[PDB]
Parts: C-alpha cells; structure tokens; sequence
C-alpha cells in the first residue's frame, strides 16, 4: 500500500500511513529508516542505509514502533554499528569483509548462556528501575534493572543458567527478560539531579591538574585534523577511573575502530587488574558508512550509558566527532528543503546538541543508588577555525574546553592542549578532593598557571633578542620544564601512557621544589644553575618505571643541594 | 496537514497572529497565517494528530504575588508545585511605556565591588548587561551583585536554554543566602522548543513589571544567556519562511531585543533593574548578539581572558566596560576618583604596551606602567565573598597611587 | 523533455536512482527521481534526440585481471583496445568494510626519500595524501614514491581531470620503467562529462577490491587530482537542485570523499595503499579540500613554497606533513631518529625567526638554526633517481648533527 514517490540521497519520500518517529522498512530490501515529518499523506523517511538503486515503483512498511537498542547482557567487549548490529556477526555470517546492506541480526547474542543470581525474593513489591539481580559479564557485575514502566509484586523469579530471551521472572502476569528495549530519542528518567562530588581521574596529567571536570560533567575537544583529539580520546577510553567506557565513532576511520580492537586485550585496567575491552562498549558508524545512522549512533551510545548509570554505575561517553553528526543533520535539512542558518546547518543545531550533551549528569537513580555519565565530546573546526557554530554552541553547553593546538600538533607537543584558551568551569566542586589528599596542589597549579603566563608573555618580546633579564629568564626556563616534564605525556610509551595521582602530584611537588630553590639562588646566575642539568633530569621523570621514577626523584632531591 | 515538530501546518478559519491553540496533550501559537493557513509552534513533545481548540487569544499569564517563592517553566507554568491563581491575564509581550513617564535613574545600587562601583557603578533602574567569552566566572559576578543590591528587593532569574549545572548554580545560592523565598525562576531547558526559549524573559518581565509598577517595588532581573535567545528566535524565523539577515539571524534582531531590554527602568512608583548576561561567541565583542546588546542596554560589564589567565577575579576589563547613567549617581569626590583610575589605567596600559620593546623609559611613564599593576592585582582582584564599601575601594586607589608615584 | 548538455530531463515510469539508460549514441545516469520525473546525466556530448532504454540497474564493471596492462576512460571502457572479460558485474560505488575484518597497517613500504621514510613513513594498507601548492611537482614525487613500494605490486592510477601532459608524464614514466604491463590507468579528461569524472575513482577502487580482496594480492592506487574532482561533484549538486554549501560545494563533501579514500586498506589476504593528490588552490590548506583531506587520509605530505624557491627537491615540509600510522612500524631506533629530526628542525625553524632580528643569539640556538640548514640541504634534498635506505638516511643525520654541534 505504501509506495516511495521520492528517493534524495538518505531521504526517501513516501505516499500512505505513517506516525511521526516510526520506524519502517524501505524498499523489497526492506532498508531501515524513520519518519522525520509527516505532511498530509506524505512521509519524510531518513534511510540508515544507502540509497542507491532505491525506485519509485517499490513498497515502505510500517513496524509501528520507535528506534530502541537492547539492553542487557551482551553490549560488553562488543563492537556495534550505528544501529546496534553487531559487527562481529555480520562479519560471519556474510564471511564477508565488507557491511551488506539491508542486514538485520539482533544486537544481543541469543546463544551465548548467561549465570543470572536473583536479589528479590517471590512476593516481594517491585517497581521500575529495582535490581532484581546480577549477571556476571566476564568480571562486571552486570545490574538487571527492570524497566522502569514495570512494578508490582514477584509471582516467581527464577535462577542460574539463562539466554537473553528466557524468562527470569513474572511480575503482575508479565515476563521479565535479561534484557529491555528503549527507544535511543528518549532520555531514561531517573529520581534527581546531584550535586558534583568527585573529579573525573584520565590518567592524563593536563585533564587531571589543569582543567579537570567532575564525575557526571562534560567536555569538548576541539581541534584541527591531526590536533590529536582521537588519540586524546582513546587515552580517555584506556585509563579514566571509571566503570563503564563507551567509545562512539561517528564518522571516522575504520582503522581507528580498529586499532581499539587490536590494542584494548592487550592492557590491563590498572585498578582491577582485568583487560580493558571487558570495560569497554564501541560503536562504529564510519565516515563511509550511511550518513544518517551517524545520528543513531550518537542516542545509541547515549542511551547505553544512561542504562549503565541507572545500575549505580560511573560511566564516561566518548564522541568522536561530533562535526560528523552536524554534517548529517545538514544533508538531511538540505535534502528536506529546509532553509540553512549559519554556516549551512538548520537552525536547530544547539536544541539538536543539547538533546545529546544534556543526558550528561550526576544523579539518583529509580533504585536509589548513585550514578553518573560523562560526556567528552571531539569537534572537527573546518579549517581549525574555533568560531564555527558546532564548537560555539557545544562550549555553551558543556562544562569545560579542552582546546586543542595547531602551534603545540606542529612542533609534537602532545596532548596538544592550549593552557591559556582552554578551561574548566568545574574546578569548585573538584579542589576538594585535592585539598585532602593533597594539601599543596592547589597553590602549585596556581603557580604553574602564572609560568605559563608569564612565559607567554614573554615570547613576544623575545622577538627581539633571547638580552632578558635573569628574573624573567627563568620563567622561560620553568616554562619549558612544566612544558616537556609535565604537560607533555606520551601516549604510545609503555611507562608514560598512564598517569596514576601518585606520579602527578610527585612531579608537581619535585619542579616546585626546583623553582623555590632556583628563586632563592638569583643573586649566582642562571648560566651557572642550568649547568647542574637538574632541570634535564626532571624531564626526563616522566618516562621512568614507576620504581626508578620513585628512586630517580630521591636522587634530584639530593642533587637540590643549594648548600 | 502537516508535523514535523516543533512544526506544524494547520488549516484555520481566520487564523489569528499569535493565537494560543489547544492540542490533546499540548498547546501551540501561531506563528504565520496567510488566508486559512496556520503555521504553529507546539509547547513541547508532540506525536498525536492534529482537532484543534483555539483559545481565541494570544498568550497571557495570571499576574501574582504567587510567583515569588517559586520556581517556573518559560510559560510560567509551575515545576515546584503550586499554580499561581487565575487570573488577571496579562499579554506576555506587554507594552512599551511612555518616556513622557519615566525618570532617568540617578540612584546608585553600591556592589560591594571596586571594579564596578568606582568607575562603572550600576544605578537603580538601569539596564546594562554582562559581556562574557566562553567559559569565565559570568554566574559568579552575577550572583554577587545580586546578593549585595538585592537584600530589600525581589529578584526575577530567567534561565534561556543555559545546561542544569548553570540554572542549579544560581538556585543553590539563592537558597543557601536565603535569598530563595523573594525570588521567581523562570527556566527553559536548552533542549526545549524555541517558542518556550523566547517566552521565559517575556514571562518574567511581565511579572516584573507587575510588581514593579503596580505593587509599586524594586525588582533585579537577570537573564541568562541572551545568546541561546537569539538563537532560538533565530530558529523560528527560520522556521517561519523569512529572508535570513547576518548569520542567519532575523532582520528584527534588535528591535525584537529591544523589546525585551527596553521593559526596564525608573518610574515614581518603582523600578526594574535589568542585567542580560551573554557569551560573546568567538570572545568576539563585535559578533551581532553582543554588538546589537551594546547598542541597547545602558553599559556592560566585559569580562577578559587575559585577566582571568592571570588569576584575577573578577576579571572585569576596565576600560571596555562601561555605565552610561553612572555620572548621574555621582558624587563629585566619585567623579574625582572614577577620572584618576580610568585615565592612568589607560595610561599604564600603554606603557604597558611599549615595555614589550624598551623594556623599562620614561619615569613618568614607569609610575602609570606599576599603577596598572597593582590596579590588577589590589583593586580588581577581590574575593567572592568580599563586600567593598565605596569609602574603602577609594582608600586603595589612594594606596595605590602612593605606591606608584603618582599623585 | 529536455536538454542542455550534459543534463537531460525525462519521462519514465518508476525512476531508479543511479539507474543506466541507453540513448542512441550515448549513456547516461539517472541523478534525481520524483514520481515520473528523472534527471540524467549524459555520459558524453550528445545531440540527438531523447527513445529510452532502461537497463533496470545502476552502473557496474565487469571485474578480472584483463585490465592489467590497459589504458581506460573513466567508465572502464578501454583507450587502448581490447575489452576485458565479461563479466562478474560490480556496483562501482562498492561497499564499506567492516572495521572488524580490518588489520591495523603496520609494515612500512620504504620508499628511498629521507624526508619520508625517517619521520613520516608510508606503511602497507595506509591511505596518505599529496598536499602540493600550484605548480610544484607533486607528479614526480608520486612516480617516484611508484617506482620504489610498487615493484611486487599492481600500480592502479586514476587520472581525474588532469591536462594531457600529466597524464602523459605518468604513462611515459610507467613505460621508461617497465611498470606499464603491471598497472591499470583510467583516465578522465577535463573537458569530460561530470559523471565520468566522479566515476573514475570508483571504477579504479572497485578494480582495486578485486585484486587486493578477491586475489589477495598487494595493490598501490595512485589518484590525481581530488580539486578536479570536487569541482565535478559540485557540479553535479548544481544540476541536482541542491542547497550549496560552503564555495557551492556540496554539504556531503566530507561523506562522499570518504567513500573513495576509506576503500583501502589491509586485511589477512591483501591490501590496498592509497596515495590521493590533490593542489591546495590558493596555496591554503584551510581550503575546503585539503582541509576534509585531511580530516580523512591518515597523513599527508605536504609540499613547500619556500623549499621550491630554495631549488629543494622534494619540497617537503617536515612539520607540516604526518603520517598518523608511522608509529606502528617504526623500531625504537628509527623512534628516537624521527624525533631527535622533528625536534630539533622545528627548534632550528624557531632559532631561524629570531635570526630576522638578532641576527647571530645563544650558542645552543646558533646549533640548531645550523642543523635545520643543512636538513634542508643534506637530508630533504635528494634526487628524482637516487634511493637512500633507511641506514643512509640515518647516517646523513648523524652526520648533520655533529657538524652542527648537537649530540
Ligand atoms: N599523547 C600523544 N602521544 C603521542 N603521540 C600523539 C599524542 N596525541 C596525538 N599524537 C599523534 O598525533 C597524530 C594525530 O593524532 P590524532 O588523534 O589522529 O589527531 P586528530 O584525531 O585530531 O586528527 C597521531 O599520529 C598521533 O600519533
Ligand atoms: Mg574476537
Ligand atoms: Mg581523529
Ligand atoms: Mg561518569
Ligand atoms: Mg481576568
Ligand atoms: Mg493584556
Ligand atoms: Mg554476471
Ligand atoms: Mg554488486
């Protein structure tokens, strides 16, 4: 009955009976797609698929239900596309190297024997978002939360042995699975907002000092193409103190998905012991792969992180990049004839980016536990040009700027972060948790602000001799040291990849005692001092073992012997 | 007819502009009518058919002592609880008031803060707005002034699209100085529909006006982020067929600012004191929403980068900052003291400018060039929860024209 | 009907998109469907009138070996002669590969240029691109980059709009070099329809495919030049009615140029390397271009103005060029080499600044303004014939690094 009358690029046009958000199938191929707008008895559909070869004379079906992604055992150590398929799966069922379109597999692995340990008991009251038990997910204790429309009371619940399609429990003559659906456009509800508590540790030194977020906040990183957003990101994804990591590929290099896959088994949380990918959720929609599902990917990995902070769970969502889901909601408003705003893009950008970054937050869960989602999201500037509207509107929205460099990419300086045009708006809900543990830190980051300052400064009027001052010199002289024994951190080295506290607040505390010693000593020159190559060895700190790094500071100590 | 949310098209019989229409589950307004043809902007979320009920007119809000003590959507709709009660219905846009009718403010509303009160000194009834770049202590200046000029007065916060961290900022510390129970929060999410965006700072207005010249007090509004207001009303003209102006934005984009800006002022029954907070894009002062912003409120407060770098809170640029009615509060001893510190600030400035190539001239030229140092450093540079009298901000000026060299 | 070269407009019952219809004299592809309305795209000049003959699918090759050793148009139809086998039919556009079947590129392909192989090396399986300024020869790079990582290879090189005398030099050289019965050339000339040039990429990658993924054999693709072919794409979104972007460009630029450069790569059975060139127009890589190039390929060279005038060959800007892969190839000893040369250049290119002031500064800053000279002069600077193995290149810095003073 219903019949395309139109097909441009990812839009397809329909005659017939539709309901706005409905999910259809397109085609004899039967292409996923969704219906944006309705008008008359016309239908505007946004294909996840390619288009081409799509025809006029060819039927859409209705499925009269919204876009959901599966939740529950089997998300864990898993690569998905932008739908949820699950990529593995594909590959051997095709025994093809290449995405067929048109393929349609459940996301959850329906043969894969789950041990599910109920923590209710038959007669027990339950209502939505309650653990009703645990499954364990190759070291995670994986929350069964029922979903939150379900409440009553427990006419029988089940243990042991179980797949996901099996019964585990009856509730008000309803069957409760392993697993729920939920539609990816509708944020999980939960009871309140909380307060930030707790900084978000990355393991790398600038996140963490400089301009750290709390638990539950958000980031941007922008920068331009080779800046080092997606390897700042990854870094993210490996050592971030966090439960749960979920890493969003929206529009990138297949290599890049890749590489995660590669690496990931090979490294171990440094604070369970376990392999990364147990930890780890990925979500892969190419640059090459249907531009449209760019956009599911992105509520696709939002959802699966709310789902994962309503178990009482910390987990941290990396986007990158988020420019790729811009340039999909432009085509898609090109193609529906829609008006473009600035720089090309529907005026609706900063609602359409709230609805993602918004989802981010701290806070009470429907079971009374305490949960939280990070957000850090990659902007790709056109040209490394900050002023553009995808990075204006997202610093409007998140709670600091990690910017990334051209000058600092250019010269190998990683991470690339601008310390005088990035921030953080969360550094009064954070030094708490430094002030305790750590008394000085906070005068040290103060002081490591001003030397950078300063040093900056300074550069101008080096241009125009090397002639400074003794007192000004060593500001160029602390600056370098903060710049290559600090700052810097090298992601693809064994011993500086990870940055636990310990080794960021012990080399804060050992250039600080540098700097208060060479102060005092201006008044023998700075000719004299540089000579000592203390300052060399500080930097070289950074890349030590962890037991030489402990021995080598022992030692530089001594050496600050300005008897 | 046609959706595609928050649009839709919808055939009336003699469409009228603005028109509040029912729908099942929500409310939309009209926003375009040519013959029988409507086009509308639904209040939230919508999935149903569109049945119409037409409410006959345009959008109006019950006018109340009710709202304080509370806290509302952009509609005026409660979220704590309780409805304000019906009626007294006011149109939400208002009217503009007569000139012939007002008195120029002359009255100073003291800060507590140096960087204001000596140079720049907000007067009762004045409209002047807050210019930040992304990501420096805006809300912390604002609610600092608000905790000092506000003790005897009723404040009115509109949130326009700003994130939760933000509006539960301003919430928390209004509760936490007891300021909570004299105030009236209108907040829009920023995933909300933009018809809800552009109603919270008229909604709130209209209440300030209310209270202001009919009850006859004095109220402090602030609004936060003028920004996301223009970019909402950027979406609905957009929406709207209309021929777009400079980055999109609509043609009317100062006239529609205006008439958010302009329900302020001084009268003899009481008074609005009005301060628009924005984020200027790119830190780019020239941009068209701050641009338009200078060109309407009566000064601005603009925040530097290279003042926060150095630590300096708040890191309000001296010299970019201004208050247009400020002469008519002062004092001639102020006038005195407010010339001396602009002037040789300027001054040190550029010597400042200079000593990035002769390094440290003149001897004159190094008393101005160690004034703007230590106008950084102890006049600018003030805590949080520090509250200056305008006795002791001219006490440091003093200080610190005797440290310099200076007269 | 209608017609205006290439652009015809016709009457067909249930359009397909990309559909191929059979005129006369002449093809052409469908671009736009809506009910019974198409638009298509004239394989080449036709004139005549526009009787229909739908082949009822979109555009394929025919896909084997014969193609080894040939000369073709941009459809894949022979210059030379002789047609290859038909068929096993391919959609040209191909499909993605799925990240899980990937292998992450890992072996370097040494290519005999210093200023490649020791800091930014091309592995097997990597997509890396040419960023050259108008003018400069980027052309005898590529052949000789061909020439040296293509020896056990298939050299697949697709020629997009590019003057006779480029296409030619390539030919020429493949010939002088005996590299002509290993390679596959499809070439699309300047003035040709827009469809031809759009489709010579994707019939080259889809060849590539096939050899590389079917025969499991190692493939190098060669294109040139992708400003020609961003020009045919945006004037194929001007026919199409489209809403142009940024320079007329269209909105899916970024999209479509990744569904040609992320068809390479290596798996368990073969690979493919791909090298796209493209001229930076006003010699900007903020260019739309370069600059979503560069969001894209995993690296790139990036040719230099001021090495060209300093009669440096190859004109390599070492700080500006990347290769994103490198790492994974690279020994702990080639490691420390990349980085002692990056570092050391960049602090010469610094202390070379200032020089434009204080003339001749500190003794350390005077060694590395010597080193990055004769980086320029010793290392960068090479001939179109000679190879230097990755130990020469070694050498070459150690030996810089001693005259210059540094360890
Ligand atoms: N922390 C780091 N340590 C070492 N190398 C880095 C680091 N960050 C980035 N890089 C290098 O910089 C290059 C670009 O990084 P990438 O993340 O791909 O940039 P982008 O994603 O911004 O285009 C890569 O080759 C990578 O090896
Ligand atoms: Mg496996
Ligand atoms: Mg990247
Ligand atoms: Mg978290
Ligand atoms: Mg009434
Ligand atoms: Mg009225
Ligand atoms: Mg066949
Ligand atoms: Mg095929």
């Amino acid at each position: 009955m219903n019949r395309i009358i139109s097909i441009n690029g990812p839009l397809v046009i329909a005659k017939g009976k539709f309901s706005i958000f409905e999910v259809v199938r397109v085609g004899e191929e039967k292409l996923i797609g969704e219906v944006i707008g309705i008008e008359n008895d016309k239908a505007y559909i946004q294909v996840y698929e390619d288009t081409n070869g799509l025809k006029v004379g060819e039927p859409v079906f209705n499925t009269g239900k919204p876009l959901t992604i599966e939740l529950g055992p089997g998300l864990l150590a898993n690569i998905f596309d932008g739908l949820g398929r699950p990529l593995k799966d594909i590959y051997e069922k095709t025994q093809s190297i290449y995405i067929p379109k048109g393929i349609d597999l459940p996301t959850l692995d329906r043969k894969k024997v789950w041990e599910f340990i109920p923590k209710k008991k038959k007669g027990d009251t339950i209502k939505g978002g309650d653990i009703i038990g645990t499954v364990n997910e190759n070291g995670f204790e994986h929350r069964i939360i029922v979903p939150p429309n379900v409440e009553g009371k427990i006419e029988e619940i089940y243990e042991g042995n179980f797949t996901i399609e099996e019964t585990i429990a009856i509730v008000n003559g309803k069957p409760i699975k392993l697993y729920h659906e939920w539609p990816i456009r509708k944020p999980r509800p939960y009871k309140e907002k909380l307060d930030y508590n707790y900084p978000f540790i990355t393991g790398t030194r600038v996140l963490d000092i400089m301009f750290p977020i709390a638990k539950g906040g958000s980031a941007a990183v922008p920068g331009p193409f080779g800046s080092g957003k997606t390897v700042l990101n990854q870094q993210i994804a490996k050592w971030a103190d966090s439960d749960i990591v979920i890493y969003i590929g929206c529009g990138e290099r297949g290599n890049e998905m890749t590489e995660v896959l590669e690496e990931f088994p090979k490294l171990k949380d440094p604070k369970t012991g376990k392999p990364l990918m147990y930890r780890t959720i990925l979500i892969a929609n190419t640059s090459n792969m249907p531009i449209a599902a760019r956009e599911a990917s992105i509520y696709l990995g939002a959802t699966i992180g709310e789902y994962f902070r309503d178990q009482g769970y910390s987990v941290v969502v990396n986007a990158d990049s988020t420019s790729r889901w811009a340039e999909a909601l432009r085509e898609i408003s090109s193609r529906l004839g829609e008006i473009p705003s600035e720089e090309g893009y529907p005026a609706y950008l900063l609602r359409k980016l709230a609805e993602f970054y918004e989802r981010s937050g701290r806070v009470r869960t429907l079971n009374d536990l305490e949960g939280s989602l990070t957000i850090i999201g990659a902007v790709s500037p056109p040209g490394g040009d900050f002023s553009e509207p995808v990075t204006q509107n997202t610093l409007r929205l998140v709670g600091a700027l990690w910017a990334l460099d051209s000058k600092l990419a250019y010269k190998r300086h990683y991470p690339a972060i601008n310390y005088l045009i990035s921030y953080t708006k969360q550094w009064e809900f954070v030094k708490k948790y430094f002030e305790e543990l750590y008394e000085d830190v906070i005068e040290i980051r103060e002081e490591f602000f001003a030397i950078l300052k300063r040093e900056s400064e300074l550069m101008d009027i080096v241009s125009i001799v090397g002639a400074l001052s003794d007192n000004e010199k060593i500001y160029l002289h602390m600056g370098r040291i903060i710049r290559e024994g600090f700052l810097q951190q090298d992601a693809f080295d064994e011993n500086d990849s990870y940055s636990p506290l310990e080794k960021t607040i012990e080399l804060m505390r050992i250039i600080h005692k540098y700097y208060v010693t060479v102060k005092q000593l201006l008044g023998i020159p700075l000719e004299e001092i540089e000579q000592k190559g203390i300052h060399e060895k500080i930097i070289k700190l950074r890349y030590k073992s962890l037991k030489e790094f402990r021995e080598e500071i022992k030692a530089i100590e001594q050496e600050i012997l300005s008897l | 007819p046609s959706i595609k949310p928050p649009l839709i098209a919808v055939e009336l019989e003699n469409p009228m502009l603005g028109e509040v229409i029912d729908l099942e589950e929500t409310k939309a307004i009209v926003i375009a009518a040519y013959e029988n043809k409507a086009l509308a902007l639904l209040f939230d979320y919508y999935t149903g058919e569109i049945q119409i009920n037409r409410q006959g007119n345009t959008y109006k809000i019950a006018v109340s002592e009710d709202y304080i003590g509370g806290i509302f959507n952009g509609f005026g709709e409660p979220i704590k609880g309780p409805k304000p009660y019906p009626e007294d219905y006011r149109d939400i846009n208002g009217l503009a008031i007569n000139p012939y009718a007002r008195k120029v403010p002359n009255e100073i509303l003291y800060t507590g803060i140096s960087s204001i009160d000596v140079a720049h000194p907000l007067l009762k009834g004045q409209k002047i707005a807050i210019f930040s770049p992304p990501g420096l202590p805006m809300e912390r200046l604002a609610l600092q002034i608000a905790r000092n000029v506000a003790k005897d007065k009723t404040i009115i916060f509109a949130a326009i699209g700003v994130p939760s961290d933000i509006y539960k900022m301003f919430i928390d510390e209004f509760i936490n100085t007891k300021a909570i129970m004299n105030s009236a929060i209108f907040i829009s999410k920023a995933d909300s529909s933009p018809i809800e965006k552009i109603y919270t700072p008229r909604v709130a207005l209209t209440l300030a006006e209310y209270l202001a010249f009919e009850k006859n007090r004095d109220v402090l509004v602030l609004m936060l982020d003028m920004t996301n207001y223009a970019d909402a009303l950027r979406e609905i003209s957009t929406l709207r067929k209309e021929i777009p102006s400079r980055r999109g934005y609509p043609a009317y984009l100062y006239t529609d600012l205006a008439s958010i800006y302009e329900r302020s002022g001084l009268t003899s029954k009481g008074s609005i004191t009005l301060i628009p907070m924005l984020t200027m894009p790119g830190n780019d002062i020239t941009h068209v929403v701050p641009d338009l912003t200078g060109y309407i409120t009566e000064g601005q407060y603009v925040l530097s980068q290279d003042l926060h770098s150095k630590n300096i809170y708040p890191p309000i640029d001296l010299l970019k900052s201004l208050s247009r009615l400020a002469k008519n509060g002062m004092s001639k001893k102020h006038k005195k003291y407010a010339d001396i510190l602009i002037k040789s600030y300027a001054k040190g400035l550029e010597a400042r400018d200079i000593a990035t190539i002769v390094g440290e001239l003149s001897k004159e030229d190094k008393a101005y060039l160690k004034f703007a140092e230590l106008v950084e450093k102890e006049f600018i540079k003030q805590d949080y929860y520090e509250y200056r009298s305008i006795e002791k901000s001219f006490e440091i000026i003093d200080s610190i024209l005797s440290q310099s060299g200076l007269p």
